[PDB]
Order: structure tokens, then C-alpha cells, then sequence
């Protein structure tokens, strides 16, 4: 239980906002 | 090598555990994160200081309004804790960061520094919270 | 606590009749005319639905979360 | 590498308690808290 990403959870961008 | 650089690469699932652990400006300062710019391009920025935003945003279940003083060689600005990538340091981004550091005049941190920095994380993880950190954490 | 599945004596399925029977009583049926509109003839099967007291509605008030 | 996870009373949030810890919730502050179901094999006879 250290980094269970399996990618990821849709990392939001900085230039998207 | 971008592989040794990933040991001190801070992923997204590790910040959530230390949103309220103190000594924060002493463990994370010296590691490298994979922050997002945006389209799938990324740059290796430098965790410089611990700043706070007046924007409180939720990261999954947890929420955190703090910032990160990141900087890619010379382009420095504020950052939030949601745009970081769980992706490891690739080759093109590792060489891009190498060129941003050779282009800025910043010395590349010696590998022994990374080796002495990566263990700070594992000691901070197995840290017994016997002092009054639970209380400030709930506050 | 929750309506038994079968009549203890007979064997007949009375588990599907508690909502229908509370709905008929809400409509206007008298309680003896609701019990045979559902199709319960023996008085063994009819006491399952008259005597039943529904506690699970009170036990559901103690939410674990939310 | 299993940290003995508890469920709070009033919060219903899983906490990690290792030994030599105060039993308190990681949020809201709660001194009562319960344990999670087992992972072993529960098999009943519908009987
Ligand atoms: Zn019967
Ligand atoms: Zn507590």
C-alpha cells in the first residue's frame, strides 16, 4: 500500500484551466 | 539517468498522506515532481518552497488549498497539488530538464544527494506519531 | 423484525405480501378484506401478516454513515 | 505490510493504527472505533 495507481486517475493539467 | 531520478520522483498518491504532516518543508524540498502543463507535454520542476493558495480544491476524497513553489530552471510560478502526474520521469522530459538546468546555470544535484534524499521519504513514512501531531492534524 | 419468508405452520410464501398488504390497508381495505385479497385463507397464514411487527424500519434509523 | 485498519465511530472513515498509537480518528476526533470484517472464508449453510 504505497502507490496504487494502475495511467492513474486522469491527472488534470495546468494549462487546461 | 531518468531512472534514479524517479526514486525521488513524488507521485500523486504520496502527497495525500502528508497534507498535514509537519516537517513538510524539509522532506519534499529537494525532490522532483512530474507536474502538468498541457498537450501531453510535461516538465520537471523543482520543489522549492511550500506555499498556500487561497483556492481550496478537493483531490479525490481529500482537499488541499496549498501550493508548491516549483520552477523549471528559470520559469517559476505557483502550483497546486492536482496537476502532478503519477507518471515517472521519461527520457525526453529528463533531457528537457537537463537542458533547462544547463540552460539556467543551475548545477545538477549530485547523485549522492539524491541517494541521501530518497531515504528521507521512507523514514518519514515509518514515522511513529507519538507527539502532538494527531491534534494539529485534526485541527 | 422482517416479514418471515414462509408461514411457520403451512409453508406458504408470505414474504412477498408485506408491502402489498400495507398498501391495501393504506388504500381503504379493512384488515380482514386485505388478507384474502392477497390470497391468504388458512388462519395459520393469516397470523403471519396480522401479528407481524416490522422492526427493521426502526433499525434502519441508526445509520452507520449518512 | 498491513497496518491494522479501524473504522471510526462517529466518522466512518478508515484509520490506520499501528501499535503504540493513540486510538483517535484521523479526523473529527473520536475515541471509540471498531474493527473491520475478517478476510477469511465465511460460508454458511442456508439452514
Ligand atoms: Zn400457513
Ligand atoms: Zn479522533
Amino acid at each position: 500500500t504505497s502507490t496504487y495507481g494502475r495511467y492513474g486517475s486522469q491527472t488534470p493539467m495546468y494549462g487546461s484551466g | 539517468l531518468p531512472e534514479e531520478l524517479n526514486r525521488v520522483r513524488l507521485s500523486r498518491h504520496k502527497l495525500e498522506r502528508w497534507c498535514h504532516m509537519p516537517f513538510f518543508a524539509k522532506t519534499v524540498t529537494g525532490c522532483f515532481v512530474r507536474i502538468g502543463i498541457g498537450k501531453p507535454v510535461y516538465r520537471v520542476a523543482e520543489i522549492t518552497g511550500v506555499v498556500e493558495t487561497a483556492k481550496v480544491y478537493q483531490l479525490g476524497g481529500t482537499r488541499t488549498n496549498k501550493g508548491l513553489q516549483l520552477r523549471h530552471g528559470n520559469d517559476q510560478r505557483v502550483f497546486r497539488l492536482e496537476f502532478v502526474s503519477n507518471q515517472e520521469f521519461t527520457e525526453s522530459e529528463f533531457m528537457k530538464w537537463k537542458e533547462a538546468m544547463f540552460s539556467a546555470g543551475m548545477q545538477l544535484p549530485t547523485l549522492d544527494e539524491i541517494n541521501k534524499k530518497e531515504l528521507s521519504i521512507k523514514e518519514a513514512l515509518n514515522y511513529k506519531f507519538n507527539d502532538q501531531d494527531i491534534e494539529e492534524i485534526v485541527k | 423484525m422482517i416479514i418471515p419468508v414462509r408461514c411457520f405452520t403451512c409453508g406458504k410464501i408470505v414474504g412477498n405480501k408485506w408491502e402489498a398488504y400495507l398498501g391495501l390497508l393504506q388504500a381503504e381495505y379493512t384488515e380482514g378484506d386485505a388478507l384474502d385479497a392477497l390470497g391468504l385463507k388458512r388462519y395459520c397464514c393469516r397470523r403471519m401478516l396480522l401479528a407481524h411487527v416490522d422492526l427493521i424500519e426502526k433499525l434502519l434509523n441508526y445509520a452507520p454513515l449518512e | 505490510q498491513q497496518p491494522m485498519i479501524y473504522i471510526c465511530g462517529e466518522c466512518h472513515t478508515e484509520n490506520e493504527i499501528k501499535s503504540r498509537d493513540p486510538i483517535r480518528c484521523r479526523e473529527c476526533g473520536y475515541r471509540i472505533m471498531y474493527k473491520k470484517r475478517t478476510k477469511r472464508l465465511v460460508v454458511f449453510d442456508a439452514r
